């Protein structure tokens, strides 16, 4: 019964992101996500953006900025406390082939197996923009189940941009 | 024509989050975007200072700090400037006290155009977002329109008066924000 | 695709062209138009946008006294035109719409497909 909440503010934030950098047809970005998970329902409550850069040509070679995720997360621990380090996001659509090995770095960051959004950015689907992974042998990927939970300040934010 | 702060969905939801985890502290941070024309300030992104600072003052901004976040958002395409600060008076509602318009002094120097906006998140919950913006007033200091007149003495009077505020969504954030819902 | 762009060409320098934009208003309403340019192994750069209702206008500093956008707003149509054109002004230029008053190409809602303007470097008006 492992599921996932997922606030609006963190896939705004991976559209923003996707969008500012200019992100090339086939090209994908990359961030980190921040939440609580000691509960069993996973709680997505922020996010930030990290340089990334992959080989289209080779999926092989990629470069995560380490410095840079140890930098940001001392950054966000002095405004909030609570919110930890939990996994991270991509644009996808799909899975990629060098998944697997991105997560496998991600667990010496994380106090959890981390967990994996695909955030679809390209909208050109029916409902949630998101799908929920985790790493497991039974290595490969789990899908998981999310939703979305706003903690009331955010949803009236959300309903006044709408009106 | 009237002054207008244009303010985008992530940085309207990352105030609204940052003053509600704040409560009961005013809490603060900077507001990132671009100035146009002289009616338009668009308001593009947000982040938080760290409550070091006892209460909202000038001594609350944190040089290094917002530096260390400023040269890291544009390793990752964020590059705008700096164009006010906001904070939040819990309960309290939305004007500015006498040290906001100190704090307030010190951001019009660097530039003239800085616009300081208030939030309260308390009050939000009411089912409806309670922000402002607000400029200082003291350069300007027959027909006209007399709700303006109105408004321009009672800014004489406070020494500030309020900006009109709106939102801005990309077609495509509307089309998730349709989602999220 | 909804902007179509038009005018634009081979001008010699010190030499006038007149862009449009039609828009067909069939996906996207819009409150703004813009025009970009992106020249070959440049980002793409911001010319001048103008609010459909209003006509209140904004410029690159680049383009300051030379370049003016204007619209027809019943025939949808938006205009930069561009006197005093320099070698530097070569680009592919296209038109956006969207409801952000402002600079940032990612805050566009739709593109038009481009048209290439050629700046001389030899010939001159
Ligand atoms: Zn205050």
């Amino acid at each position: 019964h492992e599921k996932v909440t997922i606030a609006p503010l963190v896939l705004l934030s991976a559209l923003d992101h996707y969008e500012r950098t200019q992100t090339k047809e086939n090209k994908r970005c990359v961030g980190v996500i921040l939440g609580d998970a000691n509960s069993s329902t996973i709680r997505v409550t922020n996010s930030f953006a990290l340089p990334f850069e992959e080989d289209e040509k080779n999926s092989d070679v990629w470069f995560l900025d380490h410095n840079y995720i140890e930098n940001m997360n001392e950054m966000c621990k002095k405004i909030n406390a609570k919110e930890k380090l939990i996994g991270w996001y991509h644009s996808g659509p799909k899975l990629r082939a060098s998944d697997l090995k991105i997560n496998e770095l991600f667990k010496k960051y994380t106090q959890n197996n981390p967990l994996l959004l695909i955030v679809d950015v390209k909208q050109q689907g029916v409902g949630l923009p998101t799908d929920a992974y985790v790493a497991i042998e039974q290595k490969t990927f789990l899908h998981l189940p999310c939703t979305i939970e706003a903690e009331e300040a955010e949803e009236i934010g959300v309903e006044h941009l709408l009106r | 024509t009237k002054e207008t702060v244009y303010i985008s969905s992530i940085a309207l939801l990352k105030m609204l989050k940052h003053g509600r985890a704040g409560v009961p502290m005013e809490v603060m941070g900077l507001m990132l975007g671009e100035f146009v024309d002289d009616y338009t300030v668009n308001v593009v992104d947000v982040f938080a200072m760290p409550q070091s600072g006892t209460g909202v003052s000038v001594e609350a901004v944190d040089d290094v700090f917002q530096a260390k976040m400023m040269d890291m958002l544009k390793q990752t395409g964020r590059d705008q400037m700096v164009v006010g600060w906001y904070h939040s008076h819990p309960g309290f509602g939305c004007w500015l006290s006498s040290v906001d318009v100190n704090t307030q002094k010190s951001f019009e120097q660097l530039n003239s155009r800085a616009v300081a906006v208030v939030v309260d998140p308390i009050q939000s919950v009411k089912g409806k977002v309670v922000i402002d913006a607000f400029r200082l007033i003291d350069t300007g200091a027959g027909l006209l329109n007399k709700a303006n007149i109105q408004a321009l003495i009672h800014g004489l009077n406070r020494h500030y008066y309020s900006l009109n505020i709106d939102y801005h969504k990309t077609a495509k954030e509307t089309k998730m924000l349709m989602n999220l819902h | 695709v909804q902007l179509q762009e038009s005018g634009g060409g081979l001008v010699p320098a010190g030499g006038s062209l007149r862009l449009s934009c039609v828009d067909s208003g069939r996906t996207f309403s819009s409150t703004v138009m813009a025009w970009f340019r992106q020249a070959p192994g440049k980002e793409r750069e911001f010319v001048a946008t103008i609010r459909w209702s209003g006509g209140n206008t904004y410029y690159a500093d680049s383009v300051k006294g030379r370049f003016t956008i204007s619209r027809d707003n019943a025939r949808n149509t938006v205009y930069l035109q561009m006197n005093s054109l320099k070698p530097e002004d070569t680009a592919v230029y296209y038109c956006a719409g969207g409801t952000y008053y402002g600079t940032l190409s990612y805050k566009y809602d739709f593109w038009g497909r481009g048209t290439q303007v050629t700046v001389s470097s030899h010939h001159h008006h």
